[PDB]
């Protein structure tokens, strides 16, 4: 079903953990919730499920106001963050519990429990009680319980957090295959940036009770609305450099680099509400920084940290007149020493620019992938 | 260091011996010839007569004549098991359902009623038997099954003593993580289904406690059962053994045998309940 | 699946029994029972009717039982506290009047009688002992009130004297015959063997006054004290008395009387202290034992567990008296042992403090298994990983107990500990059986002792003390100490 | 409503209720009236409550002292036996069953404390209390002792305290004087002084109770004890060659033990008063009737002159009767409640050494006199 | 303190859950355990803790046997997988619990609690009970509790699993900062490959109870010992192909694809392994490999492309920097580098790569 939240507010006394949240999740839409730890991702899910009350505002599921409806009558299933498995019942019994409450046949139950358990690699653990399982196994049971139930609305609170990287990819596809088979609404919380990009039709970013930005995966990566979103999507984080406006054209802004040489550069970015002389913040991603060989803007400094990841190498560079280190990603293993001199190119069309209040000057460079 | 086991084993043994001593004097009284409240731990003159008559045997005495058992002590005991058994099952069932609503549901005056229950039960039961007799006398002519001189009436009379058991179960219910029943409700479980199929199997230790505490209460109870029961063959063991008590002297030997006998069903039930007194029932369910 | 119509059929069928019993209770002298059963049933049918009263479905069965067997007895006790209900005033007015109207006195002569069959009819003979004269009636028929003329005779009746069995079978009809002597004396059946001039001692006028037929003294109901009193009132008062309302009289009798207040505070302090120490010691011992006996390293725990609860498995009455024996100063094994090992014989009954110690020892013995059984169950609510975390934080057995086990138990224990305080506050039986309040508090006008609780000293005033059994006084003091223990729980 | 045409009887469970049922079976054979005998726990407490509402048994059997209370409550019918029937029983038992100068129950049996002695240790029992101290000294040389009885309860110690002029309430001529208590006078003081001196000279122990005394006699440790007829079967099992005799005299005057008269009251609400009267007078209170109950469980000394004379052939029963007649009838007045505690306290205070005999009995009188007045 | 295990075996009745494992961890060494879900990482960690018994074998912490020793005497702390927080105590009290036991110092406690709570960004949550906290917040309290106690050996069980990407970075750094300042042994269980590579002095790969390989982060990436290690280290998973002539210092095999190409490999029915990151664009390399696109995943920083090769049932994953416009069903060709290839035997063991990596 469709799930729509209008002016939803949640308060624990004077502490307001959800403020004026407005969301419109249409039927069959896969929506990923991301945000900093303790921003209110579960609180939202719990209000949707009916496990937490709403202070003010309205919630609609299938165009019916659900504020005062008991959890059982919501058509909502949830994969709890704490798993919340029935510790007195086995894996099989946990996954078959919802069907036993209905007048479901034993063979009907067994057919669709074994099927779901075999895709989660739980076929050998069917008789086990939750105490006799690992943390990643308990989590697969929690998912398996909700998968069997096949609700109108799927809620998954960080459902892969405790799995190995290889199994995490195997589960991602099986979840994605389900959504394409059933065409049902799925609201999915994750901290894994890869999950979010691969699974979502639409991503919601939260920041301490508020929705920061809603958009397509690439739409948030390429075009963040503000400084917060820009630093949250994509990991490693975006580099930020304090710059000064020197000149404006309608479709570009010229900024001065904080270095003693005060190098000037034009960026394809809106000049709307941008005054000459004002202090902006320049954003560039570690992936986007170029090798110095051929580059018009050169940033040189002293290497502070080298992280060897195998497939790539991350270099952290201390550049004078900027307090924060610059992070850069080279493909393959590149032999660099700590303390060595390193230079990187800075591409103008791939730069983001943010005002003093934090809002982004809309990037006007048409980046491939965004329709 | 396994000197801790040795010192515990030693201190428990000394504690057991100390607390057992008074009870061993009762066993001594039950096996002593004649009726004497005092004497040696191992009676100088041992007699099986008190246990013979309690177990239903006839006793031949010094002059030759045979004394048939004056009282059906074993039937009395069986009457005690029945009254205490059903009574306990009833108190468990009534206090558990009540606690569930107090621990999981919301209704106006929830906090007032719980504290009212604790207060009104802590009233001195001094003139209560006057009121109780008047109730069951009136009740008897409409529902005879639960009137005066019936086991039903005695059982019915105890089902009012639940206040504390409600608090005890409510308290235990509150230790169990709520997300288990939340998960259940999301699986489509009614509040009853969540109660029966999730909460109760994890609450099984405290249900045994309440059953035990009620079974003991009913086995040892005298005033109310004595007030309601008239027929000798319907007496519970606690009521029946009052016949050994007279204004000037007690038939200690027979009373003691009755006392030791009444402790037996307690022990059996206590042993059987242990299967429900288990650790780590909520283990592996909730991360935190 | 069970039908939806089946619910309204059952609720209709149960709603039928109500009314079938309610109007049936209304048919005879019940009313109080008919109104109370209505509100209770109507609440039950309403609660299960609409699904908005769902939560109450869980509470109703339990609250109904509690109201019936805990609350109702509570109201009556309080109700009785506003009346003079006692040994002296135990009957209702109607019963007291009924008793007085059955009272009789021998006004005339006393004749031994015999019954003699005359064909299908009967003949009644009387024998006058003090004159040696015999009287005999004509042939009569049994049935209803009738008067028989007796004539003096020398002859024997022709019939054979009837059995006691025949006299007994025909006793009702025989008790309605008024035999009349030649001299004009009326005589009726007084026993199964005698006819005499027995007559009612009092006769009811109608307005409410009873006049004595023997003395000529007139009596009227005095509802201020609850007796028939001579008449404007006279000195003489008739028993039995009847129950009557007295208002605050029973409550003020506790406040007005100096002398029953002299040892009040000193006893009150001991009651609180005795209760506090009991609860503390029973919780302490019980919790520790419960902890040790669930410890899996302890290999014999199953046997210990059973042996530890045996003081609670045996009825306490015999145990308390056995202790009374064990604690005897000159005899009894405890002081015989203490004289052998050490060199002392504690005055367990003579000395106030040592007596108080004895009382607490026996009570802890009586009360530890209760708390231990509670803890045995309550301990199962604590997860094992909390102790795994404490092991990783560097905790031992003692540290575990005080920083984790105790604080996780005191909260559920709190209501039980408050209850155990109130119960031991009123622990009448223990003190009576063991000490009788002994030793004696010297100079106490109304008998008070050192180990006496408030309940013990109080019910000595009400039930003993020489004024019969005053239930009205005991009910009023039961209410007062309840309001006192209610004010204590603050 | 008590049912007409039958008799319900309540009697305590240590009386011969099976014997009483057989007397009732004879009654039924001659009358057609079924007689049911019951022995419920705490019948003395149950009766007041059930009878108040016009229920309960037609006949209640209990000790006379409780019947004064029932009668005042208006629960007992006033009985009317003739002069000829009253001749059959001992005249002093009729005094026990009198509320406001009127008979309210039929006396059945008599119960009093007697002196019990071991024949093997003591062939000739002493006639005086003053003889004991000297006698204990020659028994202490053989390891034994003279006298051991229950010092804790005033019932057992009262006979000696009452000998020289101690009394509960002055029984003038039917009416008990509530304002005339005699636990303070010289007679009471000398009785308790002699008891204290027996403890002072180690002939007895201050904290000797019923259990310790009964065990000491049954094991043959003490030469004599003071106890009632309920204690005889214990001694029979012990096979101690024992005699029951008159209590020792104090200062020339006999011990005055309290007397308990088992009595039969008729419920004031019973529709079977005349049936009960016939059963009690002409069926129970005959040689044959009492023999039936006695054979089941011994009654001790009966009130019936004719059957008592046959029972008195047993020296123990004769001794019970003698101590009863030289003793004091238990007062059937509510004011006795205060007596029991105040007197019990007085002796404990005197024996342990908390108070002297003088002040201990003075305070005891003060406590009864001011409680009987209030 | 140093920690070493000798022939350590663990069984639940009969089923072996840790088979003959040998580990030597020197003092001041940061070791990370990795492996598939339910392989025995926590079990292993818990045996070191003392919370689980050791069936057979020897455990030494600081040159002394610890098998018989209770957990509280081992000088070890642990961040639990399931947090295992004290519910009756606040955040401040949860963190200051170990210090409160081992000689409480009022100032030292508050001072070290405030500083550790500052770096875990828990300062505003000190008065809260665990029930009034989020999952990630509880995880950080679990971490704080162990960091405050400062034990001889740190055992951390997936301690970042429930934290956002940006916070995870910040936590990694503070764990390293603490590791270099104290110089104490740390054993760290994680599923995050970035955490594994950047923290570890030594990585241990576990496989159904037994140790598969032990070596340097970069050593396990470039030179795995067997098929399993190669498939587990580095995500996405290394691609596998079921591959005639052998030389002295190099091995040649044939591709199963219909054209049947032969290629020499600098190594010692085989299984050829190639990583998605090592595959080259079409026009560059000599060994072209063509197929049909199945799945396209746009990750922002890069594009991952699944390619179905004729006669090869298993798909081929390719990684390329930046945003690449490719759709499903389209043709795609990739280069296959010979020197970057791995080779695996019939049983599973790898033929040692002789090509030296930087
Ligand atoms: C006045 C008190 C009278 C008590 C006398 C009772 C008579 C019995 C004699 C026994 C004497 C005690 C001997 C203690 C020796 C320790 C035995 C031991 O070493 O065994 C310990 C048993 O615990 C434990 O009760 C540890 C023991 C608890 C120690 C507490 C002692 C202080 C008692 C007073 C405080 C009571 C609290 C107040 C209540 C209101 C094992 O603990 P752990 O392995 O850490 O726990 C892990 C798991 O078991 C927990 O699920
Ligand atoms: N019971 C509570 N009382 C007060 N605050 C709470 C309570 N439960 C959660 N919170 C706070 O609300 C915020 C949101 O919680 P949650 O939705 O779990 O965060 P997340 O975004 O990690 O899912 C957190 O900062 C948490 O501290
Ligand atoms: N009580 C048990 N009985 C049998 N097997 C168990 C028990 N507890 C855990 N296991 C199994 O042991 C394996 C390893 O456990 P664990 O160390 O928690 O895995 P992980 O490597 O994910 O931490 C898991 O496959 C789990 O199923
Ligand atoms: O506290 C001493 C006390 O313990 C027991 O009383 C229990 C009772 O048995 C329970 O049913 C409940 O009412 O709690 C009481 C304690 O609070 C003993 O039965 C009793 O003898 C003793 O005094
Ligand atoms: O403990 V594990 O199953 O999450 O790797
Ligand atoms: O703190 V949260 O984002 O639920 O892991
Ligand atoms: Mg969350
Ligand atoms: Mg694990």
């Amino acid at each position: 079903a469709s799930v729509q939240l209008q002016n939803v507010t949640k308060a624990w006394g004077e502490v307001v953990v959800s403020k004026d949240i407005n969301l419109d999740i249409h039927e069959g839409e896969f929506v990923v919730f991301v945000g900093p730890s303790g921003c209110g991702k579960s609180t939202l899910l719990r209000m949707i499920a009916g496990l937490e009350t709403i202070t003010s505002g309205d919630l609609f599921i299938g165009e019916k106001r659900m504020n005062d409806t008991p959890p059982a009558e919501r058509g909502v299933g949830m994969v709890f963050q704490s798993y919340a498995l029935y510790p007195h019942l086995s894996v099989a019994e946990n996954m078959s519990f919802g069907l036993k409450l209905a007048g479901a046949k034993k063979e009907v139950i067994n057919q669709r429990v074994n099927q779901v358990a075999e895709v989660l690699q739980l076929a050998h653990l069917l008789d086990r009680k939750p105490k006799a399982l690992s943390g990643g196994q308990r989590q697969r049971v929690a998912i398996g319980r909700t998968l069997v139930a096949e609700p109108s609305v799927f809620l998954l609170d960080e459902p892969l957090s405790n799995l190995d990287a290889a199994l995490r990819v195997q589960m991602r596809i099986e979840i994605s295959r389900l959504h394409k088979r059933l065409g049902r609404t799925m609201i999915y919380v994750t901290h894994d940036q890869v999950e979010a990009m691969t699974l979502a039709d639409k991503i919601v970013v939260l920041d301490a009770g508020r929705v920061a930005q809603v958009g397509k995966p690439l739409e948030l990566y390429h075009y963040p609305a503000d400084r917060f979103v820009a630093g949250f999507i994509g990991s490693p984080k975006m580099n930020f450099l304090p710059v000064k406006v020197t000149a404006t054209a309608i479709d570009q802004v010229q900024v001065e680099l904080p270095m003693p040489n005060r190098q000037q550069v034009w960026l394809p970015v809106e000049s709307r509400d941008v005054q000459v002389g004002a202090n902006m913040s320049l954003g560039i991603r570690p992936e986007h920084l170029l090798p110095s060989d051929i580059a018009d803007v050169i940033l040189e400094g002293e290497v502070q940290v080298v992280e060897q990841l195998g497939n790539e190498t991350q270099i952290h560079i201390q550049i004078p007149s900027i307090r924060q280190n610059l992070v850069y990603r080279q493909n393959d293993v590149v032999l660099v020493e700590e303390g060595a001199t390193f230079a990187i190119g800075l591409p103008p069309e791939r730069c983001h620019l943010f005002r003093e209040d934090g809002t982004a000057c809309r990037r006007l460079h048409k980046e491939p992938g965004v329709a | 260091q396994k000197a801790r086991l040795f010192i515990t084993h030693l201190l428990l043994l000394l504690f057991i011996a100390a607390i057992m001593f008074p009870l061993l004097m009762v066993v001594a009284i039950s096996l002593r010839q004649g009726n004497f409240a005092t004497g040696s731990l191992i009676p100088e003159q041992i007699s099986w007569d008190h246990w013979k008559l309690a177990l239903g045997f006839s006793v031949e005495q010094a002059d030759g004549r045979i004394t048939p058992p004056p009282f059906p002590v074993l039937l009395w005991l069986w009457n005690s098991v029945k009254v205490a058994g059903i009574s306990a099952i009833g108190i468990v069932a009534l206090s558990t359902t009540c606690a569930y609503a107090f621990a999981r549901m919301r209704f106006p005056g929830k906090a007032t009623l719980l504290k009212g229950m604790l207060i009104f039960q802590m009233f001195p039961a001094v003139l209560s038997l006057v009121a109780l007799y008047a109730l069951f006398d009136r009740l008897g002519e409409y529902i005879p099954f639960i009137g005066l001189n019936t086991h039903g009436g005695v059982i019915f009379a105890y089902l009012g003593g639940i206040a504390l058991h409600v608090w005890t179960i409510k308290g235990y219910f509150e230790t169990i993580d709520s997300s288990l029943e939340e998960a259940a409700a999301l699986d489509g479980a009614t509040p009853w289904q969540a109660f029966r199929l999730v909460l109760l199997p994890l609450s099984v230790p405290i249900l045994a406690v309440v059953f035990i505490l009620s079974f003991i209460a009913a086995i040892t109870e005298v005033p109310v059962a004595s007030l309601l029961l008239r027929d000798v063959n319907s007496y519970t063991l606690a009521v029946g053994m009052q016949q050994y008590l007279n204004p000037q002297n007690y038939l200690w030997g027979d009373f003691a045998a009755a006392a030791v006998m009444s402790a037996l069903p307690i022990t059996i039930v206590f042993l059987l309940a242990q299967r429900w007194l288990v650790n780590g029932l909520t283990a592996g369910g909730v991360k935190g | 699946w069970q039908s939806d119509a089946l619910k309204w059929s059952v609720l209709g069928l149960l709603g039928l029994l109500v009314g079938y019993l309610v109007v049936l209770m209304y048919a005879q002298g019940e009313y109080l029972f008919a109104i109370t059963t209505l509100i209770l049933s109507s609440a039950g049918l309403y609660i299960f009717a609409n699904r908005k009263a769902y939560a109450w479905r869980y509470v109703y069965p339990g609250m109904a039982g509690m109201g019936l067997f805990v609350l109702f007895p509570l109201v009556c006790t309080i109700a009785i506290a506003f009346t003079n209900y006692s040994s002296t005033n135990q009957l209702t007015f109607e019963r007291a009047q009924e008793v007085l109207l059955d009272r009789s006195w021998q006004a005339g002569k006393t004749y031994n009688f015999g019954l003699y069959p005359a064909g299908d009819e009967w003949q009644l003979a009387l024998s006058d002992g003090e004159t040696g004269k015999n009287y005999l009636s004509d042939a009569f028929k049994f049935g209803g009130e009738q008067k028989l003329q007796l004539k003096e005779t020398t002859a024997q009746p022709e019939g054979e004297r009837a059995n006691l069995r025949v006299i007994t079978q025909n006793r009702q009809a025989l008790s309605d015959i008024t035999a009349i002597l030649p001299d004009g004396n009326k005589v009726m059946m007084s026993s199964l063997r005698q006819f005499s001039g027995t007559q009612p001692l009092y006769t009811l006028d109608g307005d409410g006054t009873l006049t004595n037929n023997q003395s000529g003294v007139k009596y009227r109901p005095n509802n201020q004290i609850g007796f028939y009193q001579s008449i404007n009132w006279g000195d003489e008062k008739l028993s039995p008395g009847y129950t009557v309302t007295t208002g605050w009289k029973n409550f003020t009798r506790v406040f007005t009387d100096e002398g029953i207040q002299k040892p009040f505070l000193a006893i009150f302090v001991w009651t609180v202290v005795f209760s506090l120490i009991t609860v503390f010691l029973t919780v302490a011992v019980g919790m520790v034992l419960a902890c040790l006996v669930q410890w899996e390293a302890l290999r014999g725990k199953a046997v210990y567990r059973v042996l530890l609860i045996l003081p609670y498995a045996v009825p306490s009455f015999i145990s308390i008296l056995i202790f009374k024996g064990l604690f005897n100063q000159s005899f009894g094994e405890i002081n015989m042992m203490l004289s052998a090992l050490f060199g002392v014989k504690p005055a367990w009954f003579s000395d106030p403090t040592t007596a108080r110690t004895m009382l607490i020892i026996v009570n802890t013995w009586l009360g530890y298994p209760y708390m231990m059984i509670l803890c045995m169950g309550l301990l199962k609510a604590i997860p094992d990983d909390l102790y795994e975390a404490s092991a990783m934080d560097g905790a031992g057995p003692f540290q575990n107990f005080f920083k984790i086990t105790l604080p996780l138990l005191i909260k559920p224990l709190t209501p039980l500990m408050i209850a155990s305080f109130a119960f031991n506050f009123n622990n009448f039986v223990l003190i009576q059986l063991l000490t009788n309040g002994g030793p004696d508090r010297l100079g106490t006008t109304t008998p008070a002792g050192y180990t006496d609780l408030l309940v013990n000293y109080t019910y000595r005033i009400a039930f003993e003390g020489g004024g019969g059994q005053d239930f009205g006084l005991a009910a009023a003091i039961a209410t007062l100490i309840f309001l006192l223990v209610g004010a204590l729980a603050i | 409503k008590i049912e007409e045409g039958k008799l319900v009887i309540w009697i305590n469970g240590d009386k011969g209720y099976n014997g009483l049922a057989e007397v009732g079976k004879k009654f039924e054979k001659d009358t057609g009236i079924k007689v049911t005998v019951e022995h419920p726990d705490k019948l003395e407490e149950k009766f007041p409550q059930v009878a108040a509402t016009g229920d309960g048994p037609d006949i209640i059997f209990w000790a006379h002292d409780r019947f004064g209370g029932y009668a005042q409550s208006g629960l007992l019918a006033e009985i009317t036996p003739d002069k000829a029937f009253q001749d059959k029983l001992y005249p002093f038992t009729w005094d026990a069953v009198r509320y406001n100068g009127k008979l309210i129950a039929y006396p059945i049996a008599v119960e009093a404390l007697s002196l019990i002695y071991n024949k093997d240790l003591l062939p000739n029992p002493p006639k005086t209390w003053e003889e004991i101290p000297a006698l204990d000294k020659e028994l202490k040389a053989k390891g034994k002792s003279a006298l051991m009885f229950n010092l804790q309860e005033p019932y057992f110690t009262w006979p000696l305290i009452a000998a020289d002029g101690g009394y509960a309430f002055k029984y003038e001529n039917g009416k008990y004087d509530i304002k005339d208590v005699g636990v303070d006078n010289a007679g009471a003081k000398a009785g308790l002084t002699f008891l204290v001196d027996l403890i002072k000279n180690k002939h007895m122990n201050a904290d000797t109770d019923y259990s310790i005394a009964e065990a000491a006699f049954n094991k043959g440790e003490t030469a004599m004890t003071i106890n009632g007829p309920w204690a005889w079967s214990n001694i029979d099992t012990s096979k101690v060659n024992y005699g029951v005799t008159v209590l020792p005299t104090f200062k020339g005057q006999p011990s005055k033990p309290f007397v308990g008269v088992l009595s039969a009251g008729i419920n004031a609400a019973s529709p079977n008063k005349e049936l009960a009267k016939e059963f009690l007078e002409n069926y129970l209170l005959t040689d044959e009737g009492l023999e039936a109950v006695n054979k089941d469980k011994p009654l001790g000394a009966v009130a019936l002159k004719s059957y008592e004379e046959e029972l008195a052939k047993d020296p123990r029963i004769a001794a019970t009767m003698e101590n009863a007649q030289k003793g004091e009838i238990m007062p059937n007045i509510p004011q006795m409640s205060a007596f029991w505690y105040a007197v019990r306290t007085a002796v404990i205070n005197a024996a342990s050494g908390r108070q002297t005999v003088d002040e201990a009995l003075k305070d005891a009188q003060t406590r009864i006199t001011k409680a009987s007045a209030s």
